[PDB]
């Protein structure tokens, strides 16, 4: 039922930057979205829950955000091993659907 | 002829003013409450037994200002069956989705129905069963079609010990209204003690922390001590225990405790005015309207989750079905409170 | 101790048959969680195949896979089992089992879980 349409596909950035990516819920989900970063080969790590709190383990750059239902991961400073994709993930209705990615590069 | 509502609220207009007075604090007390308990995630009972220890005092200070032998074993057993109450509510709110418990209320509703019936000898009007179904059934249907659909995890053992939650603090609301309405016992004088038997109902729920299906508020035999202590010192002082690897999917949830007192005193104070209109509304009118006063809240806290003031950043939308809920609730309300006052006016004229 | 969730069963499989993937899990105990299979293609998004809350036994699937997949947990052994039927060729992908780390808010007369992702699995290729 719900897809979240996550922001630009892919933006390129360079080290240094600060790089916002925002992804757009159908309908109104509450604060519970999460958000993952894969690099490619490799199983998606957890970066955020709930939309605002960083899971224990992630450095202190990545941060959450929302206004309704357009949440929006930001980093402060990109570092060369923050190069891979990032999805989001509702947890509010149970047909589950991530994002379509965002590979940063 | 719709010029009748005044006068009828011009009678007994203090139901609704202390019904709007329930709201405003239950929806407060319910907000700070997950407010600190967010701060404080752990540090559960002992948040729960110092708010009973100023619940006392500050009850004591009171009854001192304004207000068989000795109703000390009533206490007692009023403490005790509360005790169980948040045993069973504990235990049941560990695998419960955010709608069983509205529904959980709403079924709270017939219980308090029945065992007023059977033990202290109601007398219930056609109106009164057609309005406690009316939005029972509503409630519960929007509620398990938005419990279809939520990720939220259930199971339905867990749901029936909620139940089994509802029960004693029915027993307790009715002999409260039992000491208050044959006996003419003080309020104050009853919260106070009250609290003092909760102090150590509480210090014996201790023991269900024991157990390890809870997520992440369980503590085994050698760490409650600790917990205590470390509960102390977060609330007290303000220093934080845990900063290390800490929050969803680990051990135990992340602290901050610099200016937590603040909050636990806004919730404390909050719980102490909500029991004590509660046994106001005991003691003058019902231990039946005061379930009414008491299911308010449900749809309630949704309308007020909808403010960012209220609930700090985890809002939601006005979807129709929590309206629903609001108007089922209302015309529910409505229809009971037109049977009793058939069934007073019944009373009265003969 | 320390969390894990390797899984089995990957490889080839005709167009039309059947395989079972079976994760097993250590560390954490997998009654008191939801597990659920996700699944990516070569070069495309995440995407979710089924779920299971094994202590209730409660199963969801994803829209695509309904009535042709199923998913179980035998919690004697600690693992989690999906079994894959009626298999077509655009099925294939890598599949990760992985379960809810949940955040358990509570105040005393009720409890919000949230939940997220916490850890995954290495994950098995399925042709
Ligand atoms: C802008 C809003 C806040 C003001 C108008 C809202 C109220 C008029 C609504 C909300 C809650 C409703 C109340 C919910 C519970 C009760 C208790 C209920 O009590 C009984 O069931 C019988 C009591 C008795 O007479 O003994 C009577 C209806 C009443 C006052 C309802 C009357 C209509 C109320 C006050």
């Amino acid at each position: 039922d719900i897809q979240m349409t996550q922001s630009p596909s892919s933006l390129s950035a360079s080290v240094g930057d600060r790089v916002t990516i925002t992804c757009r819920a159908s309908q109104s989900v509450s604060s519970a979205v999460a958000w993952y970063q894969q690099k490619p080969g490799k199983a998606p790590k957890l970066l955020i829950y709930s939309a605002s709190s960083l899971y224990s383990g992630v450095p202190s750059r990545f941060s959450g955000s929302r206004s309704g239902t357009d949440f929006t991961l930001t980093i402060s400073s990109l570092q060369p091993e923050d190069f891979a994709t990032y999805y989001c993930q509702q947890s509010s209705t149970w047909p589950i659907t991530f994002g379509q990615g965002t590979k940063v590069e | 002829v719709f010029k009748l509502i005044f006068k009828e609220i011009k009678d007994n207009i203090f139901i609704y003013i202390l019904s709007i007075i329930y709201l405003s604090v239950s929806v407060m007390n319910t907000i700070f409450a997950k407010r600190t308990l967010n701060k404080i995630g752990n540090y559960s009972f002992v948040t729960s037994e110092t708010h009973n220890f100023i619940c006392m005092i500050m009850f004591f200070i009171v009854y001192s200002l304004f207000g068989h032998r000795s109703f000390n074993l009533q206490f007692f057993a009023i403490s005790m069956l509360d005790a169980c109450s948040v045993i069973l509510a504990f235990i049941g709110l560990t695998r419960t989705t955010g709608n069983i418990q509205s529904f959980v209320l709403q079924l709270s509703i017939p219980i308090n129905m029945f065992f007023c019936f059977l033990i202290l000898r109601y007398r219930y009007h056609l109106y009164n069963y057609l309005g406690a179904v009316i939005i029972v059934v509503t409630i519960a249907l929007v509620e398990m079609k938005l419990s279809f659909e939520t990720q939220e995890e259930n199971s339905i053992i867990f749901n029936l010990v909620l139940i089994s939650s509802l029960i004693p603090v029915c027993f307790s609301n009715m002999t409260r209204e039992i000491v208050f309405k044959k006996y003419k016992i003080d309020i104050l004088r009853l919260n106070a003690m009250v609290s003092f038997f909760q102090l150590f109902t509480s210090c014996l729920i201790l023991p269900v922390y024991t157990l390890p299906f809870l997520k992440q508020l369980h503590l085994p035999y050698n760490e409650i001590w600790t917990n205590i202590k470390n509960g102390f010192a977060c609330l007290f002082l303000g220093r934080n225990t845990v900063v290390e690897n800490c929050g969803l999917g680990m051990a135990k949830l992340c602290d901050d405790c610099d200016g937590a007192w603040k909050t636990f005193a806004l919730f404390s104070f909050f719980d102490i005015c909500d029991n004590l209109i509660t046994s106001y509304i005991i003691d003058k009118f019902s231990t039946m309207t005061y379930t009414i006063v008491s299911c308010i809240q449900g749809p309630a806290l949704a309308i007020a989750y909808y403010f960012k003031f209220l609930a700090g950043d985890v809002v939601r939308e006005p979807r129709l079905l929590d309206f629903v809920t609001l108007f089922g609730y209302l015309f529910g309300s409505i229809i009971y409170r037109v049977g009793n006052i058939i069934l007073e006016r019944k009373k009265m004229r003969n | 101790s320390e969390v894990q969730l390797v899984e089995s069963g990957g490889g080839l499989v005709q167009p039309g048959g059947s395989l079972r993937l079976s994760c097993a899990a250590s560390g954490f105990n997998v009654s008191y969680s939801y597990i659920h299979w996700v699944r990516q293609a070569p070069g495309k998004g995440l995407e979710w195949v089924a779920s299971i809350y094994p202590y209730s036994g409660y199963t969801s699937y994803a829209d695509s896979v309904k009535g042709r997949f199923t998913i179980s947990a035998d919690t004697s052994k600690n693992t989690a089992y999906l079994q894959m039927n009626s298999l077509r060729a655009e099925d294939t992908a890598v599949y990760y089992c992985a379960r809810y780390g949940s955040n358990y808010s509570f105040w005393y007369r009720g409890s919000s879980v949230t939940y997220a992702i916490d850890y995954w699995g290495q994950g098995t290729l399925v042709t």
